[PDB]
RNA sequence: GUGCUCGCUUCGGCAGCACAUAUACUAAAAUUGGAACGAUACAGAGAAGAUUAGCAUCCCCUGCGCAAGGAUG
RNA sequence: UGGUUUCUCUUCAGAUCGCAUAAAUCUUUCGCCUUUUACUAAAGAUUUCCGUGGAGAGGAACAACUCUG
RNA sequence: GGCUAAGAUC
RNA sequence: CUCCGAACGGUAAGAGCCUAGCAUGUAGA
């Protein structure tokens, strides 16, 4: 969480080949 | 022990208060008895023996002596002083001194019959000092 | 603040976030708050190296993500 | 048949289909062609179901959900507004009650669906409209009053949903008569726009107002409630001297005097002391205390309620106690006296406003009896559809004639029936019968007055058309098309997704133009198929 | 209080009369239960919160 | 309480098939070439 | 009803009243009253006017407009795992303010409200019953109460 | 054991009538034979390969497997 | 005509059988993907389980209180 | 003894 | 803005010695 995660291109939630959940928590 | 109703039991309960307390203290001391001495099912024998004497005290006070009121009789059967099924089997003329309600079950025996508890000694064999393992006595 | 993951055997694996200068006695209180045992009966181990009860986390160089094999005493 | 509802194995009826239904269609003096209009949701389609439950022994009433049998379309049951009128023919007895043909047609009441009302009003005779007693007049009530009086038809108001004034507002009965008089003054005040019925004023003393409750199955007309009073050991000359319970005040001293004076300081009118006072009391006795004094009020009013009916909820027990008390809807005796002027006998201005003259050849011919006119005098004004959607069915009231099965009819079109005869396209109409809400009769003959569902003569018909026999017709003037009294201002274009299905959308736009009258599909010059809507 | 909750005094306090009341009999082994009009009227006052 | 009572209501038909074989092993003891 | 001091049927102050109610001119006795003066009447009215209007009216009418649990006069079995007690204000457009936690919690609770009713609506046929009742009829189990 | 016999017939009892008809891998037992890849001490995965591969034609263990994996002729 | 209950067992359930609602399987779809199971939810139909509804059969409690007619 | 890319093959 | 993951793919490979928590309830003379 030390990164700002806004300069990053679209989204990087988990880069470990296990993204079952597809959410960003705005809806 | 907690009465588990808190509903102001009527008259006659104080007349049967120390008698039922002595039977309840006997069963609680029998429940705290260790498993030593009893072979396999002999430890459950004082559990039914204290339960048989507890049902005989309420039934004699209601049917035989007829001193207790019916309102105190229904409060005693609801609080757990005596089982309603044990008093129902004793109402019939065919069974008045039955050992336990488990011995009267027809599906309990492997051969599909009754136990030795519900059998008179004159109709039985000559040499037999057997006791009912499920019920507890004859 | 390092996120030490006290990952023992048989499913007991929890995350424990503690300060760098925090002592190991404060870490066992946080590890017991996620595992459900007494903090006095928890012994942390890393290949037969039983940790002490008075040494800070900054002395062991336990960085973020440095997992520990939890055991019970 | 997953398009609309239909019959269910020929459901029975208290009226005989041959001894009573066949004889009523021949007698033109007892026809009573009516058409209900109502407001948007004033309980008109549900009220026709109450007449079915009073006539048919099909007990499927409002136990949990409603029993709207007039709305046959599946979209009408899902949306709940109804987009198609359905003619209903049943046997509603009067107070004497021998037999009435009761040619009714329940039209929807949405403001955009005014074209279906103008099709039914220009075809039927009776214009008995329903007003919700909770809201009063509305936008649909003002447009229907101007449309009915301009068509030279009758008028008879009926304050429906009268249970909302007691069970949903808790209004006092003294103020309820002041509110009910505000409706009748506003309805008669709105009726004073077309100055042609100044002697025909809508009033409950003249038998025009007919109280009812479509939600809870009640009827409190002045003729019917007096007959229910005299039946309960009254013997006080029902419908002969009981026409004084409006404005007059009864008094227990001088009990044989319905004077107009006010003896006591708190003594309301006779309507709020003999009619609305028990009606507020009977609803309060069942919905207020169902465990105490409920059989006491039922035995005092003479209502033998069984133990199974006593074990119901508060809503169906209120409807079952009212149905056992009132019973048959005898309130339409006032709707047969003040209204329903017996078509083919007293329908002389009806043919004068529909046909384009036709003096000495068709004016005296169509105003004559059913049989001896001869060229069948047919005029359809609504094109229904079957379960397949392809084969259409016509619907119209025969003015004077009888073409049963064999005789074909030249389908006189809208523009192809003038002195310059363009096309007729005559065909044999052999599948003509009488229609109901859900069931469908199978009749051979078809006299005047009744609504005939002619089949097979609807393919060269795109709008309200006429049908006459080609056996010597003198080519009279055809009927005028139905003015919808509302211009379809909204226009939405429609084009298929795949462009290869161009005649498939063109054939569907032609069939949709025959169903809805106001839908005038005008093909634009740019090739875009437009559709005008309300 | 025994002023507004009078018909629901003893019935709304335990689970054994909730299914085996046997007063205005309601199917003693937890069957279809039938109540009165002020019995459900005092019920709706507590459920309105 | 409602969600986790339904969790055991779905696992009670499940776990008899999940752990049914686990309690049973302690007493029972456990391409295109085909077309050519 | 705001308070049970008002009577059974009462003209509520939150009702737009009838303004005139004097459109007719009948200060003098009408000639229809003298015409109906030869109409006698001595019988009882259409209902027995021995009681009043109503005693328990405010409690009874409000119970009629009550929702599905508080309106039926015949209580069924209705298992404790079948009375949700949370969907009464879940599918109701609840939040007046704006919490960020309440928005997705109301959206997800309404999601499983639809999804358990959209495709999960079978006729629910079955053939078997009495699973644990077969164990009670065995020769080894025994029933008691504790 | 429970209730009754116009029984002996006292009312202390006896005899008869009616109901109740076969529980129990039987014991608080007797012995009988042994398994950690578990610690400790010894040396410490070679500091080095010329056939080029799979598919089907008999069983133990991990796992909940109508997924899967090791060993196999 | 004549019985309020309670427990056992025999069918069909096309009624929100359930005014509320779980899991697994099969055939198609998406996201991650690195071997696999545990994965995300859109459609449809097959079981299991939590339960229930009318109608005959056998026991117990006042069946006698006399219920409707 | 069959199917596998004259099975690829100096 | 608060959507929190678990196992397998992993510790080898062996030599001599040492000690343990376990299980069956028999027909026979
Ligand atoms: N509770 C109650 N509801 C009523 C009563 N009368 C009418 N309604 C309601 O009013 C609604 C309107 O009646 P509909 O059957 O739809 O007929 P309609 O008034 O012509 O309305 P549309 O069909 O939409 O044209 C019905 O659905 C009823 O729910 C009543 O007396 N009591
Ligand atoms: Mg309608």
């Amino acid at each position: 969480d030390h990164f700002n995660k806004t300069i990053l291109p679209k989204v990087m939630q988990v880069k470990n080949f296990g993204r079952s959940g597809r959410t960003k928590y705005t809806h | 022990k907690v009465k588990r109703s808190r509903k102001a039991p009527p008259d006659g309960w104080e007349l049967i208060e120390p008698t039922l307390d002595e039977l309840d203290q006997k069963m609680r001391e029998a429940e705290t008895e260790p498993h030593e001495g009893k072979r396999k099912v002999e430890s459950l024998w004082p559990i039914f023996r204290i339960h048989h004497q507890k049902t005989r005290y309420i039934f004699d006070l209601f049917y035989k002596r007829k001193a207790i009121s019916r309102e105190l009789y229904e409060y005693c059967i609801k609080e757990g002083y005596a089982d309603k099924n044990l008093i129902a089997k004793w109402k019939k003329q065919g069974y008045e001194n039955l050992c336990c309600l488990r011995c009267i079950q027809t599906r309990d025996t492997n051969f599909g019959t009754n136990c030795i508890c519900r059998v008179p000694k004159s109709k039985l064999e000559v040499g037999r000092i057997i006791e009912c393992t499920h019920c507890g006595c004859r | 603040m390092i996120e030490v993951v006290c990952n023992d055997r048989l499913g007991k694996k929890v995350r424990v976030k503690c300060n760098t200068d925090d002592t190991i006695g404060d870490l066992k209180k946080l590890i017991a708050a996620q595992t459900g045992t007494r903090w006095n009966k928890i012994v942390l181990k890393k290949w037969y190296t039983i940790f002490k009860d008075h040494v800070s986390l900054g002395d062991y160089e336990i960085h973020d993500g440095m997992n520990l094999e939890l055991y019970y005493q | 048949t997953k398009k609309f509802t239909l019959m269910e194995q020929t459901l029975p009826v208290t009226v005989y289909e041959m001894d009573f239904l066949a004889d009523l269609m021949d007698n033109s003096e007892l026809i009573r062609n009516v058409t209900l209009c109502g407001h948007l949701h004033h309980g008109k389609t549900c009220f026709v179901d109450c007449l079915i439950e009073q006539t048919h022994p099909e007990i499927r009433k409002r136990y949990d959900q409603d029993l709207c049998y007039t709305d046959i379309l599946f979209t009408e049951q899902e949306r709940g507004v109804g987009i198609k009128s359905t003619p209903v023919t049943v046997v509603l007895p009067d107070t004497k009650g021998k037999s009435y043909l009761f040619n009714i047609m329940d039209t929807p009441g949405h403001v955009n669906f005014s074209d279906e009302v103008t099709a039914g009003l220009r075809i039927s005779d009776g214009v008995v409209l329903f007003i919700d007693a909770a809201e009063g007049v509305m936008l649909n009530t003002e447009r229907l009053i101007k449309h009915a009086v301009q068509e030279r038809l009758a008028v008879t108001v009926c304050i429906n949903k009268i249970d909302r004034l007691i069970l949903e507002l808790k209004l006092p009965p003294t103020d309820a008569y002041y509110k009910l008089r505000h409706i009748v003054d506003e309805v008669n005040g709105l009726i004073s726009m077309y100055s042609t019925d100044e002697n025909l004023i809508l009033s409950p003393l003249l038998g025009n107002v007919c109280f009812s409750s479509s939600q809870y199955s009640i009827c409190f007309t002045l003729g019917s409630f007096a007959k229910i009073y005299a039946d309960t050991f009254g013997d006080i000359n029902y419908q002969e001297f009981a026409k004084r319970l409006w404005g007059d005040i009864y008094f227990n001293p001088k009990t044989r005097k319905f004077t107009k004076k006010a003896p006591t300081s708190s003594s309301q009118r006779s309507f709020v002391e003999f009619i609305l006072e028990p009606l507020y009391k009977i609803l309060a006795q069942v919905v207020g205390d169902v465990d105490t004094s409920l059989p006491r009020t039922l035995d005092e009013l003479g209502i033998h309620l069984t133990k199974e009916e006593l074990k119901l909820n508060i809503r169906p027990l209120l409807r079952l106690v009212c149905k056992k008390f009132f019973g048959e809807f005898t309130g339409f005796v006032d709707m047969c006296v003040q209204h329903i002027p017996s078509p083919k006998v007293g329908a002389k201005p009806k043919i004068e406003h529909t046909y384009t003259g036709g003096v000495d050849s068709d004016l005296g011919e169509a105003m004559s009896d059913c049989d001896p006119d001869g060229p069948l005098m047919c005029h359809t004004t609504k094109m229904y559809s079957t379960d397949d959607g392809v084969q259409f069915h016509a619907f119209g009231r025969v003015l004077s004639g009888t073409i049963h099965a064999g005789q074909p009819v030249k389908v006189l079109g809208e523009n192809y029936t003038l002195e310059d005869e363009e096309d007729s396209q005559i065909c044999t109409v052999g599948r003509l019968w009488i229609s109901v809400a859900r069931y469908h009769i199978e009749v051979n003959r078809v006299p005047a007055g009744n609504w005939v569902l002619i089949e097979g003569v609807d393919q060269p018909i795109v709008k309200t058309a006429t049908i006459t026999e080609p056996r010597g017709n003198e080519e009279a003037q055809i009927f005028r098309p139905l003015k919808f009294n509302t211009t379809s201002v909204i226009k939405i274009a429609v084009e298929p997704v795949n462009p290869s299905e161009l005649p498939k959308m063109l054939d569907g736009l032609r069939k949709v133009n025959k169903s809805y009258p106001s839908l005038t599909t005008k093909v634009e010059e740019s090739g875009e198929h437009v559709i005008l809507g309300t | 209080d025994p002023e507004e909750d009078a018909p629901v005094l003893d019935w709304f306090y335990d689970h054994q009369p909730l299914r085996d009341s046997r007063k205005y009999v309601n199917g003693s082994t937890y069957q279809r239960w039938q109540f009165t009009l002020p019995m459900m009227s005092t019920l709706y006052r507590l459920a309105n919160q | 309480w409602r969600v986790w009572l339904f969790f055991m209501r779905g696992i009670t038909p499940l776990l008899e098939r999940w752990l049914g074989n686990l309690l049973a092993r302690q007493f029972e003891g456990r391409v295109e070439s085909h077309f050519d | 009803t705001e308070d049970p001091d008002l009577p059974a049927f009462y003209f509520d102050p939150l009702i737009n009243p009838i303004s005139h109610r004097h459109s007719v001119k009948s200060q003098e006795p009408l000639p229809d009253d003298d015409e109906e003066f030869e109409l006698p009447e001595f019988v009882e009215p259409f209902l027995k006017d021995t009681p009043l209007y109503t005693d328990n009216t405010a409690n009874g009418i409000a119970l009629l407009w009550a929702p599905r649990p508080f309106n039926l006069r015949s209580g069924r079995t209705r298992r404790a795992l079948d009375i949700p007690l949370v969907k009464n204000w879940y599918r109701e457009h609840c939040p007046a303010g704006q919490p960020v936690k309440v928005r997705v919690s109301y959206q997800k609770l309404l999601k499983y409200y639809v999804l358990n009713a959209l495709k999960h609506r079978p006729p629910k046929a079955q053939k078997k019953r009495y699973l644990f009742r077969s164990f009670k009829a065995t020769k080894f189990f025994q029933s008691t109460k504790l």
